[PDB]
RNA sequence: ACGACCGUAUAGUACGAGAGGAACUACGGUUGGUGGCCACUGGUGUACCGGUUGUUCGAGAGAGCACGUGCCGGGUAGCCA
RNA sequence: CGAGUGGCUUGCUACCUCGAUGUCGGUUCCCUCCAUCCUGCCCGUGCAGAAGCGGGCAAGGGUGAGGUUGUUCGCCUAUUA
RNA sequence: GUCGGGUGAGAACCCCGACGGCCUAAUGGAUAAGGGUUCCUCAGCACUGCUGAUCAGCUGAGGGUUAGCCGGUCCUAAGUCAUACCGCAACUCGACUAUGACGAAAUGGGAAACGGGUUAAUAUUCCCGUGCCACUAUGCAGUGAAAGUUGACGCCCUGGGGUCGAUCACGCUGGGCAUCGCCCAGUCGAACCGUCCAACUCCGUGGAAGCCGUAAUGGCAGGAAGCGGACGAACGGCGGCAUAGGGAAACGUGAUUCAACCUGGGGCCCAUGAAAAGACGAGCAUAGUGUCCGUACCGAGAACCGACACAGGUGUCCAUGGCGGCGAAAGCCAAGGCCUGUCGGGAGCAACCAACGUUAGGGAAUUCGGCAAGUUAGUCCCGUACCUUCGGAAGAAGGGAUGCCUGCUCCGGAACGGAGCAGGUCGCAGUGACUCGGAAGCUCGGACUGUCUAGUAACAACAUAGGUGACCGCAAAUCCGCAAGGACUCGUACGGUCACUGAAUCCUGCCCAGUGCAGGUAUCUGAACACCUCGUACAAGAGGACGAAGGACCUGUCAACGGCGGGGGUCUUAAGGUAGCGUAGUACCUUGCCGCAUCAGUAGCGGCUUGCAUGAAUGGAUUAACCAGAGCUUCACUGUCCCAACGUUGGGCCCGGUGAACUGUACAUUCCAGUGCGGAGUCUGGAGACACCCAGGGGGAAGCGAAGACCCUAUGGAGCUUUACUGCAGGCUGUCGCUGAGGACUCUCACUCCGGGAGGAGGACACCGAUAGCCGGGCA
RNA sequence: GUGGAAGUCUGUUAGAGUUGGUGUCCUACAAUACCCUCUCGUGAUCUAUGUGUAGGGGUGAAAGGCCCAUCGAGUCCGGCA
């Protein structure tokens, strides 16, 4: 079976959904953790320095 | 390279864990204050999924219903007793001291009150030999002479299910079924049949171990494979 | 016996399966009564169709050379 | 756009102790190549005609489907070797 | 021993291409060369004849089928001018 | 698809009818996920739609989803999270242990709804009728009440009960056909309430010494059959429900086979087949309450994933529609759906191509190779070799039969079940289509079923049972974590870890010198702390004494890495190749020699065999069975070939419509020679050459495509190895701290483990922290 | 005779797999497709949903296979010009 087109048809599982906290569709409903804002994992908002050029 | 199979094991993932949620009971001797008046009637004989040996259900005088490490020759209706004054018959548990020498025992305790540690597999038995006021010498199924505190409890008779090892599995499927009831990854791929990256014996244009098989005790995990601290190898001499 | 194994497995394997299964299926003397109605219920489990005595024995024999030694002592 | 071979007459002759054994010429055919043609033989021929299995149209009659003819048998013209 | 011709083998060189000129063998289809295997015309003979051996002119045509082997090559079989 | 017709400015493809077709586990019906308004209505054609469009999943506007009894909700599953505790420099990190919560929408468990009607679109939700559950309140009953039962359970075989459906017989209603008398449709009616009970189990009676019983096993004086009784099933029968509903009408009755559903019997396990909530146990009337969330539509060759209206991918139920037949098979046909696997028109329609039919004589000559194709085929009877692990081989091989019609026989309760007989009879052909093995032999490999490189390798590779060695008594061996801690483990040597070999059968020789592991060790070597000497008013420092593991040294060990020669009638370096097998998947020479076989055989098989460079769990030999595995031979078969032909369907060609891409320094009608960085349409000399266009097969543009994978180079990269360099984890060992009382010893109070506790074991050790020496491609 | 075992056989039952054609396609219907052929199909079987394992780490009947068209060390961003 091809890893390409033929393996795309089984993709009907819901994972990332609209997040209660930040509003982004990144709330993984199976992990109950937001991949964008960190909701469900951290009280503090997910934010890293590498999200921008070092001197900025 | 990559961590060998033995290392993946320790992590305790699904693949390596035993199907605990499908196990019946943690077979251990009852706890008694003293007296010995504790006795019970065998209500049923069951199959222990963790040992491939039969285990007995017992209903005790004080109402407690529990599974017990069944020795051979124990049936429904039989009355078993556990305590210092327990009668000397098959299926009864009592401290090594009260047990007469030369009598086959099973489910022996290491430290008194641990509920049994030694001789609990299908058909095996320990051999009570020497007595004393300080030490009870028991000969374990491996042939080793173990010096135990005469206070250590033990059940009379050999463990049930003897001779299981006698019949061959014949086919892979039969192994598969048994293996599924233990904490073991099966089947087994030989190191020699793997890539160098995966195991110290991997690699080559033909299948053969790299270095010799007998590794040192001081060898680190990831490297300790083959014949561990072998005192000798082969069958000659 | 090992006739279900067809031409597979070899002599020893299916020869011993037959011998072990042959003796396993024999009429066995019930410890409770004394009747020849003891049959295997599973691995190490036996029972008499006469008196219903359900008991423990060997894996393929209701009595093993080791269990027989117990009585003596 | 023709190449080449075999056979017959020459001749059991010329030559030769013998054994053996030619030629010129004239003929007949074969093979390879070439161009064309279909009276004849052969192939095709889901034109056509017949036999027959299953199923559906109630039976009959007469039909449809079964891969582009269900299968089987025969086969005109044309095209072909 | 000496003098050459060819450019099919092999070796040598490193000129051409590493922002790629698709490999060997085979097959198919076309042209060519002659250092001619057959066929035509010749010369010699240790040329009686028949069958040959050697040479000359000559590239019009022909030079086919198979067994082992991927083989080229080669070995082998029966046909063949 | 075609002919009519409808609408419209416009119609091949929007609608009606007729005729003709396509789909039958799906192209039909219901749904999960997923989509998200795609659903319906009206109005439209700028966009989307492989052509067109009056149509539309498109554009715009409106409308549309109704629940005590369908789901969710509740329960618990693998498992997840939160809090607490502890770790960590620290956390949004981390294992354990407590507590709490979470975790099942088709498809786990579970209080309760059926029938009809209705809309453009919802419907067990609304409406009509009927019914049911839970809680609460009132009243009567009741004091019972929690023990127990249920929820609640594996795989294989099987009996009995039994509904729907299907079929048969006959009657009734309606339709069809028109030589017959046939053929089709219908003949209805739930939940629920009540009632019936077969199987199982048990009780009384009875009294079998051989009887009872089964599809089979089986049962019995420890009490069989028979007889009576208790308990006790269906989504089933029966009555109500129902002068409800539904039907134009009649509004049937019996039967067989029986999915569902119910209830039993047997067999298997080195495999043992969830839990919890809940329910029952535990009455009846009347009344009130039953909120919240989901509900449209698609569910796929256009509503999902794949950028697309993508030939891909995507779960569940309808597995009982008819004929057919062993069949959920083929083929044909219903119900239902569709003509949207969505561009058409024209040319006997050429070449060429894709699928395919048929080819005389020959019959593998084709080719690396029978690749491709073909042959065979269903069922019954007869018959069946070598070999074999006695199972198999085996459908071996080979031979015969096979339809229809008439009348019958046997098995069985019977089938619209099966097995036969006699007579008649048609064809070239009777498994007449369809469905449906070609066969045999030799050799190699792997024993077998199984696994694998998603996307060029399915194999001889991996796995396997079997064989073998190794480690460990559990406060273990092995492994994970920085730590707190953890897997193995609800486990205990018949265990489980770590490895090798790879079914069976016959076997498995010699070597411990090197290397590895392990044990021992007088003596030698062997770090740091402490100690002694020298040195310094101290210190750095130099030296000494003691000496752990480790090494030296000695021993054990090859089913441990591996080795098994040269020379002569020992030598290197321990031994010097044993059984076997052998020109091998290992043999350079090599197409080795002999033989088989063929006209001819670098092939194949057998024998020989000095083996370039076989050989015994780096397992050797061998082997029945098995195989999309490699090689060879035979029979059969055939367009693979001789050597090609004709035909069929879709393209190709012409017309309407739609409408890309690759590629492009320039110039460019070239050809033969030459030249040139030695492979020129473009330079030189000649030759040839009027322009444009159609079709073709691809000679050239060292054609297009890809900053060459080969090779080298770069004080490039990465993966891997090791007795490379350097280090880092880890293990072992000494010392210091924790740490206590009286080169060997006792104790108990820290500390550790066992025990529910009492208390027990151990004990200044171990753990932990620090340091030192050794080992250390496990890792950088 | 009964019984009905089996990693048992035949089998396009459902379902799973992928041997050959080196066919069709190869600016595809398709960034792994189509057709025929072929293999398994009561078991080490196949499958839906839920759930666990995470990057020098998983997972691996071992092919350096697989971990979202990405694997001899995933992907994103940052180090980074
Ligand atoms: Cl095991
Ligand atoms: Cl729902
Ligand atoms: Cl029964
Ligand atoms: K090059
Ligand atoms: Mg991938
Ligand atoms: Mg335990
Ligand atoms: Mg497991
Ligand atoms: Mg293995
Ligand atoms: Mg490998
Ligand atoms: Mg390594
Ligand atoms: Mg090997
Ligand atoms: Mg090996
Ligand atoms: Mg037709
Ligand atoms: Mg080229
Ligand atoms: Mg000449
Ligand atoms: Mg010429
Ligand atoms: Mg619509
Ligand atoms: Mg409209
Ligand atoms: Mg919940
Ligand atoms: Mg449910
Ligand atoms: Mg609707
Ligand atoms: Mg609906
Ligand atoms: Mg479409
Ligand atoms: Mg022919
Ligand atoms: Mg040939
Ligand atoms: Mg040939
Ligand atoms: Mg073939
Ligand atoms: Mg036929
Ligand atoms: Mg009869
Ligand atoms: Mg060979
Ligand atoms: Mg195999
Ligand atoms: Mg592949
Ligand atoms: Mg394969
Ligand atoms: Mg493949
Ligand atoms: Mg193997
Ligand atoms: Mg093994
Ligand atoms: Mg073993
Ligand atoms: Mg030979
Ligand atoms: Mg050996
Ligand atoms: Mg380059
Ligand atoms: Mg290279
Ligand atoms: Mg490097
Ligand atoms: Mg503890
Ligand atoms: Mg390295
Ligand atoms: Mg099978
Ligand atoms: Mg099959
Ligand atoms: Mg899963
Ligand atoms: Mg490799
Ligand atoms: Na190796
Ligand atoms: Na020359
Ligand atoms: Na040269
Ligand atoms: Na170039
Ligand atoms: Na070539
Ligand atoms: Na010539
Ligand atoms: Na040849
Ligand atoms: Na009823
Ligand atoms: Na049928
Ligand atoms: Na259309
Ligand atoms: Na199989
Ligand atoms: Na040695
Ligand atoms: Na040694
Ligand atoms: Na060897
Ligand atoms: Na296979
Ligand atoms: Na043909
Ligand atoms: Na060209
Ligand atoms: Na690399
Ligand atoms: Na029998
Ligand atoms: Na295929
Ligand atoms: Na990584
Ligand atoms: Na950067």
């Amino acid at each position: 079976t091809g890893a390409g087109t033929p393996s795309q048809g089984k993709k009907n599982t819901t994972t990332h959904t609209k997040c209660r906290r930040c509003g982004e569709k990144s709330y993984h409903t199976k992990k109950k953790v937001c991949s964008s804002c960190g909701f469900g994992k951290s009280a503090k908002r997910r934010d890293y320095e590498w999200q921008s050029k070092a001197g900025e | 390279g990559r961590r060998i199979q033995g290392q993946r094991r320790g992590r305790g993932t699904s693949t390596f864990r035993a199907p605990s949620h499908r196990y019946k009971a943690d077979l251990e001797h009852r706890k008694v204050e003293d007296g010995d008046v504790i006795a019970g009637t065998v209500v049923d004989i069951e199959h222990d999924p963790a040992r491939s040996a039969p285990v007995a259900a017992v209903e005790f005088e004080d109402g407690d219903r529990r599974l017990i490490l069944a020795p051979e020759g124990v049936g429904v209706g039989d009355e078993l007793q556990v305590g210092v004054s327990a009668e000397i018959a098959p299926g009864n548990t009592l401290p090594l001291a009260e047990i007469p020498e030369g009598v086959p025992v099973c489910n022996v305790e290491s430290s008194p009150g641990d509920g049994g540690k030694f001789a609990r597999a299908s058909g095996v038995n320990a051999q009570l030999l020497t007595h004393d006021r300080n030490v009870a010498v028991v000969k374990l199924p491996s042939g080793e002479m173990k010096r135990l505190d005469p206070q250590c409890r033990a059940t009379i008779g050999v463990v049930a299910g003897g001779g299981r090892t006698d019949k061959p599995f014949v086919k892979a499927g039969n192994k598969h079924h048994k293996m599924k009831a233990r904490g073991t990854k099966w089947p087994n791929v030989r190191g020699v049949a793997m890539n160098a990256v995966d195991h110290p014996f991997g690699g080559g244009g033909r299948q053969h171990p790299g270095k010799p098989k007998s590794i040192s005790r001081n060898a680190p995990p990831g490297r300790k494979v083959g014949d561990i601290a072998s005192k000798r190898t082969g069958r000659g001499g | 016996r090992s006739g279900r194994f067809g031409a597979r497995y070899g002599r020893v394997s299916r020869r011993r399966v037959a011998e072990i299964e042959s003796e396993m299926n024999e009429d066995h003397a019930c410890p409770n009564c004394g009747e020849d109605r003891v049959d295997r219920q599973g691995t190490g489990i036996w029972q008499c169709s006469y008196c219903d005595y359900k008991f423990t024995g060997g894996s393929y024999k209701p009595e093993t050379p080791g269990g027989k030694t117990v009585r003596r002592s």
